[PDB]
């Protein structure tokens, strides 16, 4: 079980992409909480390439995204799309305490499935050019591996996801 | 506590 | 065309010990000709494992292994033996053939110290995009696989025979072209 996170959590993830928007504020950086805790910044690699914030991941998703001259997509046609094709996701430790209130230690045995750190693999296709919904009409295709290390996001669980679970290691590949 | 030892 | 992200080699940054080049070149060598091996030296009654999908010799042999006692299916320690007796026989190339594999690694926070001498243990996550062959001697079918397999390694329990064990095992079997 924890797909129900999982999915969640991915569910926000490629959408923010797909819509162009950012997705910084599900890294742990951007987590007052998890930050005064004294936690470090999320480990990011994308495609070998250490990435040293989230706000430089979204930039470079921008820059991939970007059209330069001489040619031009039809209008119509998507620069980037991310489809998910499937998603699996392991418990790596059920009894996660790292800048927990000690209230939630105590509600929440780990049994519980809450106190969760997860990692999460998920694979499909990068369409450049298609048509928003075509599988066919890309310019290019490749295929990406995205795995993340999730952590339990303690503002927003004390009271689904792209806030429940919060990103500390992130690796993405694509070819 | 660390088994892998410290990154380089 | 807009331009896809730059593509670096492997990015290892594990600890001194080296553990991910002792961990893998053992990993693939066995998988390869001496599999089951593999569990005792690194898995333990906690692992976790995942095979996922995103004609196919592993594709019919999880159908079968599921309906028994893109496509997922996990597993707890109790099964992974069995279940790695049914994936395809496998010749991955030699991991000194640097651009063949995608390997990324690195330390991280916050396991669980197995001793419970102290709070929280370092992790090592690894992240491999490959190639193999795959044969099923039986169904004549023969081809080359692409896959992802990605491994959590922490501190091992006591009495284990090696200081790190597995934690989590998650292969993503995609591409399958046939030869």
């Amino acid at each position: 079980s924890r797909r129900y996170a999982a999915k969640s959590f991915v569910e926000w993830y490629y959408r923010q992409i797909n819509e162009n928007k950012p997705v910084a504020s599900g890294y742990v950086n951007n987590n007052a909480t998890y930050t005064k805790a004294g936690h470090p910044p999320a480990d990011i690699t994308i495609n070998g390439r250490v990435v040293a914030t989230p706000e430089e991941w979204d930039t470079m998703l921008k820059e991939q995204r970007a059209q330069h001259n001489t040619s031009t997509l039809p209008i119509g046609r998507k620069p980037v799309r991310y489809d998910v094709d499937c998603f699996d996701v392991h418990v790596i430790n059920a009894d996660y305490r790292f800048a927990a209130p000690q209230r939630m230690i105590e509600q929440h045995a780990p049994t519980d499935g809450v106190r969760m750190m997860m990692a999460l693999t998920v694979s499909g296709s990068v369409y450049f050019g298609a048509s928003p919904r075509s599988t066919d009409d890309y310019v290019i295709k490749q295929h990406f591996n995205d795995v993340f290390i999730l952590v339990p996001n303690w503002d927003v669980l004390e009271k689904r996801s792209g806030r429940k679970y919060l990103i500390a290691s992130h690796k993405y590949r694509a070819y | 506590s660390s088994v892998f030892g410290a990154p380089a | 065309s807009p331009t896809p992200l730059p593509q670096l080699p492997s990015n290892v940054r594990d600890g001194e010990n080296n553990v991910a080049s002792t961990f893998l070149q053992a990993f693939f060598q066995l998988w390869d000709h001496d599999r089951l091996t593999l569990i005792p030296q690194f898995y333990d009654s906690e692992t976790t494992f995942s095979v996922v999908f995103a004609q196919d010799p592993a594709s019919s042999s999880c159908s079968k292994f599921s309906r028994n006692l893109l496509q997922r299916l996990f597993v707890g320690s109790n099964l992974i033996a069995d279940l790695w007796k049914v994936l395809p026989a496998t010749r991955h190339p030699s991991l000194d053939q640097t651009s063949q594999w995608l390997i990324d690694c690195h330390t991280f926070p916050h396991l669980a110290d197995p001793t419970g001498m102290a709070p929280y243990a370092m992790g090592l996550m690894i992240n491999v995009n490959g190639q193999c062959e795959e044969a099923d001697i039986s169904q004549n079918l023969y081809g080359t696989r692409t896959f992802s397999r990605c491994f959590i390694l922490g501190p091992s329990k006591p009495g284990a025979p090696h200081p790190y064990r597995v934690l989590s095992d998650q292969l993503t079997l995609h591409t399958w072209k046939p030869q």
